[PDB]
């Protein structure tokens, strides 16, 4: 984007540093993310974890922990994502 | 349509009584969703404003 304007809600966590350099094979961390909308509130799970594995997802057991509660109030019906591209 | 409980309906679409297109006009069948109320202090118990 190149701007911002008629903001109702902003939120930053604290400051970290990851990975941004380029990089390519198996990945490392699966970050697994469950997207809920409940009477305006928008439910947001996950869990990070290790991984050494580039095919098809893991079999096994894996709770997501709750991790936010954002109360908006906004009709969504269409999602999309970001990639990063080098 | 009614509204779900909490929701936020911030749009303003163009309302039609019946059927009939519309593109920002204000015509047969092309009504506003927005409405005002004019409260003066000399209007009615129920038409104060709270
Ligand atoms: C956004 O801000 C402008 C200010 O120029 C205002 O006129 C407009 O109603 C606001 N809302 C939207 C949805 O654009
Ligand atoms: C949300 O928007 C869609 C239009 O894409 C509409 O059909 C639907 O009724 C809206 N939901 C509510 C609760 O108004």
């Amino acid at each position: 984007y190149s701007s911002a304007n008629n903001c109702t809600f902003e939120y930053v966590s604290q400051p970290f540093l990851m990975d941004l350099e380029g990089k390519q094979g198996n990945f490392k961390n699966l970050r697994e993310f469950v997207f809920k909308n409940i009477d305006g509130y928008f439910k947001i799970y996950s869990k990070h974890t290790p991984i050494n594995l580039v095919r098809d997802l893991p079999q096994g057991f894996s709770a997501l922990e709750p991790l936010v509660d954002l109360p908006i109030g906004i009709n969504i019906t269409r999602f999309q994502t970001l990639l990063a591209l080098h | 349509s009614n509204l779900k409980p909490f929701e936020r309906d911030i749009s303003t679409e163009i309302y039609q009584a019946g059927s009939t297109p519309c593109n920002g006009v204000e015509g047969f069948n092309c009504y506003f969703p927005l409405q005002s109320y004019g409260f003066q202090p000399t209007n009615g118990v129920g038409y104060q404003p709270y």
